[PDB]
Parts: C-alpha cells; structure tokens; sequence
C-alpha cells in the first residue's frame, strides 16, 4: 500500500506538470494560428 | 589496412594516428581464446517454468526451499527481511529477461559465447567438496545473495572512480552478469547445485579469478589477427 | 498483411515496376483521312458506337492475357496517356469485351514524328509501380515469436523480395512494415538511414558470405573489420581509393601502394 | 609533466605476457652478461630458468614504463605487479 | 484517388517533423502528437479536397529539462510551403521574416526542388539556423528502423567530460557526416558529439561516441 500511495503521488504530480505544459502550450497554439490568419 | 591497430593501455581500440576506432575491444574487452559457449537460463522456457526454476516463497510451504536440504528449515518462514531479499532476487532476474527477450536476443538464442564457463566450475566445486549425500547446507540465503551481487561489481574491465568509466564498466558486463545471475540463483544453489559455505567462497573466488584472466592483454596486434 | 496471401499479393501487384511495353503486343501505323470514321472492317462497329489534326493513325494492339494478369484496366492507360501527352493526342480505346484489346491515337511530312512518338511511348510510359523495382517475388519466412505462456514457438509469414534496389520510395508504400526494410547494398543504407546503420548492414553482409558454407569466425574480428571501414563517417573501401587518402604517415603508405 | 602519480595509476595490476617475455629476456641477458643475482640458486645454471626463479619470488629488479596514447606514462615495478 | 495518397503522405510527414521537434528537445503536446488523419483532412483540407500548406505551421517552444541541458535552444518555426519550386524571393522572404520575428531556428519543407541561389543564402543567415527539408524523405521516420539505434546529443560539459576521460582530441574521435539522415534529423552542427547506446552480442549493451563534421 506504501507503494501504492507513492506511485499515486508521482502519477499527480506528472500529471500536475503536463496540465502547466498544456497550458503553456495553448497560447503557442493561439499565437501560432494568429499569425498564419495574418500570413493569408 | 587493417596492420597498425593495436589494443592500448586504456582499453581502447587505436591506429597509429590515435584515432579511437573501439572504445572497448569487442566491446567486451575480452581475449578471444577466452570464450566458450554457454546458455543463459533466463532467456528460454516459459512464464510457468522460470517461476517454478527462480521463485521462493517463504510464506506458502509447498513452493519454498525443501527442508531436508538446508539445517535452519525450522526459522525460515515468516521472514519479511529474507522475503524482501528474495523479492529482489526475482525482480533482477525478471528485468534480466525482459532485456535479454526484448533488445539484446529478440529471436529466442541462447547459446554465445561468453567467458568463465560456470558449469564447469560448479562440478569442480561438487568434486573437490564432496557435495553428493542428503545432508543439509549451512549457506544462508543472504550470504548467497550478498556474494552473488558483490561479485557482480568486482568484475573489473576498467579501472577507475570517474563516472563515465562507471558506466563503461557496467555496460561491459551485462551479459556475463546475467549469465551469473541465471546460473548462481538461490533456489538453483540450494536445491540443484547443493552448495556448501566453503563451495560457495571457492565458486565466487574462482569466478572472479578466471574473469580477469579473461581480459584481453594491452599491446595486442588485434587488426593483423 | 503478412498472414494473408491476398492483400500480400495486392501489395505486391503495388510494388512491382509496370509499363506500356510489358503488356503491349504489337504496334501500328495507319492511314486514315477521315476523323469520325475509319478504313478498317474490324474496328470499325467500334468507333462509330464510340462516336454515337492528321490523316495518320496509331493503333497498338495489347496482349490480353498479361494484361489481365498484371490486374490493369484500359480507361488506367488512357488516363496515364492524357496525363503524360495532355491534348497533343485524341485517344480512344476499345472496351473490355472486345474480340482483340486494342487502344487508337491520332494526332493533333509527320510519319517519322508518328514513329518517335511511338517509341517514346513504348518506352517510357510507366503505368504503376516503384521504378527500378524490375521483378518482385513472394518469400515465407520461418520466425520464432514468444507465445502467451512466455514459450517460442515457430510461425511463417509472408515477405517479398525484389530485383532492383530503391529503399525510400519502397519504405513508404502502405502495407510495408517500414521500420524493418533492408537493402543488400549498403551505399543506399547509407544514403537512406545513416552510418550506424551501414555498419550492421555490413556487418550482417560479410557474416552471410562467411558462414553460407558453413564456416564460424568469432564476432569480434568482424567488428573491427566493419569498424575500420566505418570509422571515418563515410564508407572506406579496402583498396588504394581508401587506404591511402588516410592522414597516417607517408612511408607507411608507400609500402603498400 | 607526462608521469603519472603513483596513487592515480589506473592501468591493470596484472603482468601482461609481453611485459613477461620482455622481462625475462632482458633479466637472462643481464644474468649472462654478469649481473648480480638476488635469488639463491640451489644448481640452476641457464639465465633463463634463473630469470623465471626472481620472477616467482619477485626479486626482479626493474620497472615497466607503460605508455598511454596521449605521452603520459606509469611507472610500475615488477615486484608490485601480480604475476600468474 | 491520388488526393488521398497525397493527404496521407503530407499527414506522415507532418506527423515525422512532429516527433522530430519532439527529439531535439521542443514541447509538442501530447493531443497534437497523436492528432488522427480525420482530423487532419478536417483542419486543412478545403471542401474540394485540396491542402493549404500555409495552415500547418507551428511554434514550439523547450521543455525545462531540454532547456536546462542544452542552453543554445531558442525557439521554434516550422513552415511548409505551397510553391513547388523556392526561388531566392521565397528563401529571402523566409529569412528576413525569420529576422524580423526572432527565432533562433527556423525549418522549410518543400516539395519538389531548392534553387542553387536559396542554398548559397542558406549559411549567410546567422545568428539564426534555416534548415530545409524535401516532402519526400520525412514521409517515413528513419529514426523507427529497427538498424539505427538511439543518437543523444551531448552537452559541452558531457563533451569536456569524454575528452577528458579519453585523453583525446577532438580529431580523434568516430566522426558523422553534416549531411548524414539522423545528423539533419537531430539538427548536428559541426563540432557537436553524440552517444550512440547499442545493442552488442558480446556484452549486452555499447555505447559509442561520434561527433559531427
């Protein structure tokens, strides 16, 4: 069960770490799809 | 083309204008009068037979280690330490199989060649130690687990303290180390080999002497061989 | 696809090189001053049920057999002729019930124009197919696969083996398990997938060659072999071209070459 | 500049074969050639067999210089290094 | 028909220079790695079926652990284009919007053929890289062949460390050639080592080093 509970928190928090990725992401996304509008 | 190559002081395999052509020599670093070809246990079979070959359970009684063949059969079951250890063992070897089945061997071969042939260091032990007749084994199981990994890490290819001759050195003894780990399990010593404490210390020690006069010998003429 | 012996087949129609002049029979030239209709009896009821620039007429008449066994359609070549020719060329083409398989053009002194234009088509005119892939063949190949319990156990599956050579366009054919396509030259390895790659494609050449007959040499030695040749980035040779354009001392190179 | 100190030295412990035979064939030289010897010869007379004696008992009195690729060098003698 | 082998070859592609971003170290989301070919055809392909190049281009920016190991990665920028053939015009239009928006690295994929021109401008464009890659071979990763093995760059102070542990020079060492496929797929510069782990029949497990011409 110690075990467990250590695999249940490394698993949180990589999940933590790739909601910030994410996020961080979308405003590339954003700016990335402005700027291809603003090509055309 | 092949005339002024010569294996170095280092280890390394060079030309005359010191360029590195290997890092290792046979990426081993081994002679090659020095091998034979041996099988490596883990590698074939399946799930079934390499859990009832490796696996020791200390809690259930009919699948543990047999109690006319070790004299502290009485104080063995109920460990959690010992259990732990032998959790240990089992898991080594299931990562050993895994790289053996998955990178290094995908087609099932087990048969290479490879230094130290250990079968025939294991009847030489059985001879000269008498371990024929049904008397019970003083070797304990973690003198058993303790020498195997302690041999694992006195195999020395390269010597050195920087890192990266770490990892070199690790890498360079995979296979033999999974062959010694194969061969030189708990259940397979106690129960199949039938080892005593001072045939164990004669194995490891022999084991590690024949290791380094497997080393390949610096200042070799191995491009013109 | 490599346990099934139909879409293995399919692929393998896919890869295989096909042109015009493999399923074409016989050529002719012909004399016709009339657009919308024709001299010959034969081909006649055709045309004008087709119909319902100069007098010269091309018509070729195409094998029905290989034809049919390279599994083509003739409204295929047709497409494969407007494309290549654009407008330059009226095409027409007998459909598949005909007595003979045969498929007219017409352009749009020009006898000797006619010609080469006809043995430029012969020639050149690829109707599907990787180019440089001259013949392909089915191979089943016997290979040890761990089971559900853990145990190896033998299988077969279907692979193909060509004549010709080209890699990159080969390893992106669907169907093709790209991942594991080989080449038994190994200046395209390098070309295609690197150094690292010549290295084992060499590797595994020289061990074929050595141990057909039966022979065993121990691995080590191979290596450095392949090792010296692939040391420097690009493949050295075992001859005066590699050896000698080395940086290693002069009188040492003189005693060879 | 180019020595290696003793306490860093990272080459094998063992005699390699040709440092063996250089240095069985420079001790039987220098035994022919009237060297003082430092092994009790019991009726030993060829400089050869007398060479292998001071071998086993490590009574050889010179030193391998090892050279790495680089220039540097080891300095080891033939009583510390282990010999089969 | 042929549109859809072109939408899917253009699909792979983009999924190859996808994980190739992914390789050299920039984050690409996880949605967008495993974004299907419906998908695709939905977000580029017109009602008549035909592909805009100009909707496919992204930015990508280091992971931290990507940036902590490696200091020099810069930002990103991707961009297919339409023209079959680049000119010098569509090269120096490239560049000079590159200056302008400050990338530090910047990836042209065309189609059929590069001017001699536009290659000859190509090294005159520094401090920022332009790299160019053809349709063609980005169709399949060669990275996934089972014969190449795993190339990882190494940072300067794991090349000090090799250095000096071998006692080598820098002309010493295994080389890999500029214009060699896994070089051009990591984005090798000259002077710049990898660690090549492979697979070994004697010892398991060999890792070997090369650095770039």
């Amino acid at each position: 069960e110690k075990r467990l509970e250590q695999e249940q928190r490394r698993l949180e928090e990589a999940r933590k770490r790739q909601e910030a990725e994410l996020i961080k992401r979308q405003e590339l996304i954003k700016q990335a799809e402005e700027w291809n509008k603003m090509d055309i | 083309a092949l005339e002024d190559i010569m294996v170095h002081y280092d280890g390394t395999t060079r030309n005359s204008l010191g360029d590195i052509i290997q890092f290792l020599y046979g990426e081993d670093g081994l002679d090659g009068t020095q091998v034979e070809r041996q099988t490596i246990d883990t590698i074939p079979g399946s799930d079934k037979a390499f859990h009832k070959r490796y696996y020791v359970d200390l809690m259930d009684e009919k699948n543990s280690i047999k109690p006319d063949v070790i004299e502290y059969a009485a104080d063995i079951l109920g460990d959690v330490e010992l259990q732990k250890e032998l959790n240990s063992e089992y898991e080594q070897l299931v990562s050993d199989r895994k790289f053996l089945r998955e990178i290094v061997f995908v087609n099932g071969d087990h048969n290479w060649p490879l230094p130290v042939n250990l079968r025939r260091i294991i009847q030489n032990a059985q001879q000269i130690f008498h371990l024929d007749r049904a008397k019970a084994s003083d070797l304990t199981i973690p003198e058993i687990i303790h020498g195997v990994r302690d041999l694992c890490k006195k195999l020395f290819v390269l010597r050195g303290e920087n890192e990266l001759i770490k990892e070199a050195q690790q890498n360079a003894t995979s296979l033999f180390q999974c062959l010694v780990r194969a061969r030189l399990a708990t259940r397979r010593i106690l129960e199949e080999f039938r080892l005593n404490r001072d045939a164990f210390e004669w194995v490891l020690g022999t084991i590690e002497a024949q290791f380094q006069r497997s080393l390949v010998h610096p200042g070799e003429m191995v491009g013109v061989i | 696809i490599a346990l099934d012996i139909e879409k293995a087949k399919v692929i393998q129609s896919s890869i295989e090189y096909t042109t015009l002049k493999n399923v074409t029979s016989a050529t002719e030239i012909y004399y016709d001053p009339d657009p919308t209709s024709t001299v010959i009896e034969e081909d006649f009821d055709t045309v004008e049920a087709y119909f319902s620039q100069s007098p010269w007429l091309l018509r070729l008449e195409l094998d029905r057999a290989r034809m049919l066994d390279k599994q083509l359609t003739m409204n295929q070549v047709a497409d494969k002729i407007s494309e290549v020719f654009s407008d330059d060329l009226f095409v027409m083409w007998s459909e598949d019930n005909a007595d003979k398989l045969i498929i007219r053009c017409r352009v749009i002194e020009e006898d000797q124009m006619l010609k080469r234009i006809e043995a430029h088509m012969l020639d050149l005119i690829a109707l599907r197919g990787i180019p440089g892939i001259s013949k392909v063949y089915m191979v089943k190949h016997k290979v040890s696969v761990p089971d559900e319990s853990g145990e190896y156990k033998n299988e077969e599956l279907w692979a193909l083996e060509t004549d010709g050579i080209n890699l990159a366009e080969v390893m992106a054919v669907p169907g093709v398990d790209s991942s594991r396509t080989y080449s038994n030259s190994f200046v395209e390895i390098l070309s295609v997938l690197g150094i690292e790659a010549t290295r084992s494609s060499l590797y595994k050449e020289i061990l074929n060659v050595i141990a057909f007959d039966g022979s065993y040499v121990n691995y080590r030695h191979m290596a450095l072999l392949v090792d010296v040749m692939t040391s420097r980035g690009y493949l050295m040779a075992i001859t005066r071209h590699g050896i000698n354009r080395a940086d290693t001392g002069a009188l040492m190179r003189c005693s060879f070459e | 500049e180019l020595a290696i100190l003793k306490e860093e030295r990272t080459t094998t412990p063992y005699l390699t074969k040709y440092e063996r035979a250089r240095i069985l064939g420079t001790r039987a030289l220098q035994i022919s050639m009237n060297a003082p010897v430092l092994v009790d010869i019991e009726g030993e007379t060829d400089p050869l067999q007398i060479a292998m004696k001071e071998l086993s008992q490590r009574k050889i009195p010179l030193v391998i210089r090892r050279y790495l690729p680089d220039g540097s060098y080891e300095d080891w003698g033939c009583d510390e290094l282990i010999v089969d | 028909e042929d549109n859809n082998r072109i939408i899917s070859r253009l699909w792979r592609s983009f999924r190859t220079v996808k994980e190739m971003a992914a390789d050299r170290g920039y984050f690409i989301s996880q949605e967008e790695m495993d974004q299907s070919l419906e998908e695709f055809r939905s977000k580029i392909c017109d009602s008549m079926g035909n592909p805009q190049r100009k909707l496919m281009s992204f930015l990508a920016n280091p992971t931290p652990e990507a940036l902590e190991k490696y200091s020099d990665l810069g930002t990103l920028w991707v961009e297919f284009c339409d023209e079959p053939s680049v000119g010098i015009k569509t090269m120096r239009n490239f560049c000079l919007r590159i200056q302008e928006k400050n990338f530090s690295t910047g990836i042209f994929i065309y189609q059929n053929n590069i001017t001699p021109s536009a290659n000859k401008m190509i090294p005159t464009v520094s401090p920022a890289i332009i790299e160019t890659f053809q349709e063609s071979d980005l169709v399949v990763n060669i990275t996934h062949h089972e014969l190449v093995p795993k190339h990882i760059r190494l940072s300067d102070g794991e090349k000090s460390q090799l250095l000096q542990r071998y006692k080598l020079k820098e002309s010493q060492l295994p080389r890999i050639q500029r214009e060699d496929p896994v070089a051009r797929y990591l984005g090798l510069k000259r002077g710049q080592v990898v660690k090549i782990i492979r697979r070994s029949e004697t010892s398991g497990r060999y890792a070997s080093y090369r650095i770039c011409l």
